[PDB]
């Protein structure tokens, strides 16, 4: 059965990528799902009963008109809100390279768990301010990824002003990602200026925790402001809700929040362990 | 003075096998998770596997699952990585580390693993 989940993910990822460049990505996504078999199993029959949670899989489920998790994906991390509330407020911000961006500011205090494939974190934030990030993971790059996503997601001014180039990031249909993803891709390419301008702070030596400096060196006395690494590990309750999906394969809940998009589907591709026919 | 010293790396051909060892000294090996972390040419250090204190639970990156086995000898204080069906993309320096999460408490220096059909 775990072979089925693994091959279902590879199939959904290939189908979502191909649909994104079609003249009707939604109509093409559906006809491909209905035309693909996994180990002799109709893909639609698996999609109707398999509970594997993965960005591409749920985009397919949304296109099939089925319920998916209420959590949203950003930077590959599943964001599950555990406390607080926010109202979105349009703001024009100025990047460090003197360009304007109209972002939807999450105005409110909120607490999230971020569940990545290789990292987990607890995030507390206010309006355009990160309050606390406790992150765990098994290598540096995995923890850096979580920190970057949280800094970008916080929408802090220091993060906007750490941009050092024009933002021209596009999807596979040759088209500009929304402003949040413009910032994310920029710092995923290089986060040195972000880290160096974020700020550090003295920390209290607490058991099982350690600070992390801008160069991603551990330290016992200082740490990136609000950030701590838990060597013990952060340990993660999914509600399946009705969603909409548009011609760009952007999935939204019934209050307009984008939960998923092709740009949130991993570029990774393993090798299917069961044969996949795209008949 | 914690000490970790890897050995057993070297040159092998695709599909071959290697047995990496890591000699630990200067701490009570028995009371710590141990891990392997690798760095391919031109890339960053990437977690490979972890093993709990008595070796009854193992953890693997999905790229090595079914091909590598992590193991430990708590009497001799040695960690091992038994590599079967090696691929070109397994080429990397392999680091023995103390602990289960980043930042690991201590790192070895690493031993070079080169999987290639064209060296000799």
């Amino acid at each position: 059965n775990d072979d089925v989940d693994q091959s279902l993910i590879i199939a959904a990822r290939n189908i979502v990528r191909r649909a994104t460049v079609s003249t009707d990505p939604l109509a093409s996504l559906l006809e491909m799902c209905h035309s693909t078999q996994i180990g002799g199993i109709r893909m639609v029959d698996i999609l109707r009963q398999n509970p594997t949670e993965e960005q591409a899989v749920d985009i397919c489920k949304a296109a099939m008109g089925l319920r998916i998790s209420s959590s949203f994906s950003f930077g590959g991390f599943t964001f599950k809100r555990t406390s607080g509330s926010s109202v979105k407020k349009e703001e024009e911000v100025l990047t460090g390279n003197l360009q304007t961006l109209k972002i939807r500011v999450h105005e409110g205090y909120e607490e999230f768990t971020m569940v990545g494939r290789r990292a987990t974190a607890i995030l507390r934030k206010a309006t355009r301010r990160l309050i606390q990030l406790i992150v765990s993971g098994r290598d540096e790059q995995s923890i850096a990824e979580a920190i970057i996503v949280a800094m970008v997601f916080s929408q802090e001014d220091c993060m906007i002003k750490a941009v050092r180039g024009d933002l021209n990031f596009v999807n596979r249909a040759n088209q500009r990602l929304n402003p949040m993803h413009q910032l994310l891709r920029h710092f995923q390419k290089d986060a040195k200026v972000l880290f160096q301008n974020w700020g550090i702070e003295p920390i209290d030596n607490v058991m099982g925790m350690i600070g992390i400096l801008p160069d991603m060196t551990p330290s016992t006395e200082m740490s990136l402001r609000g950030v701590r690494v838990s060597k013990m590990g952060v340990d993660e309750s999914t509600e399946r809700v009705v969603v909409s999906i548009d011609r760009f394969l952007r999935v939204r809940d019934q209050r307009g929040n984008v939960l998923l998009s092709p740009e949130e589907v991993s570029e990774t591709q393993g090798t299917e362990r069961l044969t996949i026919t795209y008949s | 003075q914690v000490q970790l010293q890897e050995s057993g790396g070297g040159l092998v051909q695709p599909g071959g096998s290697l047995r990496l060892s890591c000699a630990a000294s200067g701490f009570t090996f028995s009371n710590y998770y141990m891990s392997w972390v690798r760095q391919a040419p031109g890339e960053g250090r990437e977690w490979v596997s972890s093993i709990n204190r008595d070796g009854s639970n193992t953890y693997y990156a999905d790229s090595v699952k079914g091909r590598f086995t992590i193991a430990r000898d708590n009497v001799k204080n040695t960690l091992y990585l038994l590599m079967d069906s090696l691929k070109s993309d397994d080429t990397a320096v392999y680091y023995c580390t103390k602990g289960s999460n980043w930042p690991y408490d201590n790192w070895g220096q690493g031993t070079q693993v080169t999987v290639s059909s064209h060296h000799h």
